[PDB]
DNA sequence: ATATATATATATATATATATATATATATATATATATATATATATATATATATATATATAT
DNA sequence: ATATATATATATATATATATATATATATATATATATATATATATATATATATATATATAT
């Protein structure tokens, strides 16, 4: 709507010149850094001691000498490892605290966008439709102040309950096949790992 | 007994849960939590369409490839016959495929489309909708059922 | 994922060379452009 | 004896000079968008010609 | 008789020139990036002057 039409374009130009997580996707060497950073950040996510993150990055970094048009220090690639973590701190991709250091949220945005980026297969899944399903159920119910609406809720959800309690006497019990077992399994992976997030 | 042992929890659960509404208590999202919870519900369903778009990337290059191919002399009836088949086939248990086939599934059964449309409209009537997105957020969710459907 | 990471460094390589979302984020222009392109689609649900 | 009080000693902080690590101003090369140019395609108008269908003269 | 054949106009197509917009490509100027020379911060040995105490004299 007009409301932000013309200011919005300049909330644009300001995230290029300043924002990191849009100023490192601009500069050449964005994928070795979001690689290696991630490779870095990946294996845990407590916080890393600075030099074990030096050792680790080093480590890294020979592993990717073969690319060459970066020229990714030989003589010593623990010095590197410092001169680029120096780097990534001034860059505001990690903040360091506490002696370990930190992926800035603006990493956060940039990694999840890279993964999703890709056509290797997708971040939601099959799934994410009856979650979306049964959130809007219970969504609405609650948000439904009447009084005898929440009855009718009620009433209908334990009359399925109900159903479903006396086919288990008989015990018509079923299960999720690989196929749909593997599937949630997934989402809920891509989903509670959201929390992390913020 | 473990389903049933769930289930006797949850009937009981859902008969505290009445027997407070039948006594008046019951309880609304407090008005700030709703704006939240719309929120996310929302940031939710803005997957789905982001990879109905690979859904159609994969059938697309799967019907090119199927062209491409059928160029080649060497390909029996019964060769391109088959070739179909097994790409219809693979495209379909990819995880992609199990979304799309997961949708069409749904759509056997519409009443639950038709319901989750219903609640959506619901939903997005009460005033709260107004702050936790702006008009077009609420424009697309109010028609996500379709801009699948179509898709 | 033991294997990813070493190919994961060429799935990023390759975006950054084809992937056109990703191209588009780099040139000098580009947010005019991206936004412009949002204003337009925005009201936008058929096309 | 315990307690005050002694010169010397233990241990230290500071100072000088040395080397190496880091941060920065600057240079330079490469990557990239953008202007200029030639050839092409689109569409216009202008005009000639071909086409269908009918008006019309005609055979038997 | 019924129906056949020619001339006319009309409706359409084709052809040509002018111009403009497009696309493909060259050359250019600009920006990012990495590379460099310099000055400065950390760590160290030796040496000295210093505070704390031993070691110590001396005392009640």
């Amino acid at each position: 709507m007009e409301e932000n039409t013309r200011q919005r374009t300049e909330n644009y130009i300001s995230a290029k010149n300043q924002h990191p997580a849009w100023i490192l996707l601009a500069t050449r060497r964005a994928p070795l850094v979001l690689s290696a950073l991630k490779t870095l950040f990946e294996k845990s996510h407590d916080g890393i001691p600075l030099e074990e993150a030096i050792q680790s990055l080093s480590s890294i970094l020979i592993e990717h000498v073969s690319q060459e048009q970066y020229d990714i220090n030989q003589d010593n690639p623990f010095l590197q490892a410092s001169r680029e973590l120096r780097e990534w701190i001034k860059r505001r991709l990690i903040v360091e605290r506490d002696g370990r250091i930190f992926a800035t949220d603006a990493l956060e945005v940039a990694i999840t966008f890279v993964e999703s980026l890709d056509n290797r297969f997708m971040t939601s899944t099959a799934s994410r439709l009856s979650t979306v399903q049964r959130e809007i159920e219970n969504l609405e119910t609650r948000l439904n102040p009447n009084p005898a609406n929440r009855v009718a809720t009620l009433r209908r959800r334990i009359s399925e309950l109900e159903r479903e309690l006396q086919e288990a006497e008989a015990g018509h019990i079923e299960v999720l096949e690989t196929h749909q077992a593997v599937e949630h399994i997934r989402d809920v992976y891509n989903l509670a790992s959201s929390l992390r997030a913020d | 007994a473990n389903r049933v042992a769930t289930l006797r929890r949850r009937i009981s659960e859902l008969e505290r849960e009445l027997q407070e509404a039948e006594a008046g208590h019951i309880e609304v999202l407090e008005t700030h939590q709703a704006v939240e919870h719309i929120r996310d519900v929302y940031n939710l369903a803005s997957s789905l369409r982001a990879d109905f778009r690979r859904v159609e990337d994969s059938w697309r290059e799967a019907d090119r490839a199927l062209r491409q191919s059928i160029i080649g002399e060497q390909y029996h009836r019964g060769d391109i016959v088959e070739r179909l088949l097994n790409d219809q086939d693979a495209l379909l248990n990819t995880p992609e495929g199990r979304v799309f086939d997961s949708f069409q599934q749904q759509l056997r059964q519409s009443s639950e489309l038709k319901a989750m449309s219903e609640r959506l409209r619901v939903i997005l009537s009460h005033p709260s909708a107004s702050d936790a997105l702006n008009r077009l957020q609420r424009h697309d969710l109010r028609w996500l059922v379709k801009r699948l459907v179509d898709e």
